[PDB]
């Protein structure tokens, strides 16, 4: 899809893993997912909530399979999932963030979308 | 088929007590988790859902008709 950024990687991963039904949005669905053996990617953002969850997500991914890719601006990845699909990007109806998203087995069967991990396994 | 008269108590429904979202885990250190309430050993349950800390009771909200531990 994109030019293999630290950001366009999610931009091609999302718009795609929703059809896999992978995007366990919110923090609670995320925790419920990665507490099991399903998680294959995690995200975060700034601390618009209690400062004790940025401890917990880092700690839980660390326990079994850490893959945290911290990309700030919660509202950005929020705009990348919305509720579902689109109305506008200038959408005053429902545009809020996610602050964490957990993909399952890197989504539907795919080609260049895998290259995110082909890049960021070794540099980290 | 006649009109209704003023009642004595009428009130519709409870208000879904607004507890904080998720504080079921605590860290001794980053990447050394502790769990206050035990995860329910159920087959239908995916072993990722928690139990109520209901001392004199243990209540799993998924199996909403059975599997309660009394201590």
């Amino acid at each position: 899809g994109g030019v293999m950024d630290v950001n366009t990687a999610l931009q091609e991963v999302l718009k795609t893993a929703l059809i896999h039904d992978g995007l366990a949005r919110g923090i609670r669905e995320a925790a419920k997912a990665l507490d099991k053996r399903q998680a294959h990617l995690c995200v975060l953002a700034s601390n618009c909530d209690e400062p004790m969850y940025v401890k917990l997500v880092e700690a839980l991914c660390a326990e079994h399979q850490i893959n945290l890719i911290k990309v700030d601006d919660n509202k950005k990845l929020g705009e990348w999932v919305g509720l579902c699909k689109i109305d506008r990007e200038g959408k005053p109806r429902k545009v809020v963030g996610c602050s964490c998203v957990v993909v399952k087995d890197y989504g539907k069967e795919s080609q260049a979308k895998d290259v995110i991990e082909e890049y960021f396994k070794c540099k980290k | 088929k006649k009109s209704y008269t003023t009642p004595k108590k009428n009130k519709h429904k409870r208000k879904k007590v607004k507890l904080a979202v998720l504080k079921y885990y605590k860290v001794d250190e980053n990447g050394k988790i502790s769990r206050l309430r035990r995860e329910c050993p159920s087959d239908e349950c995916g072993a990722g859902v928690f139990m109520a800390s209901h001392f004199d009771r243990h209540y799993c909200g998924k199996c909403c008709l059975t599997y309660c531990f009394n201590k």
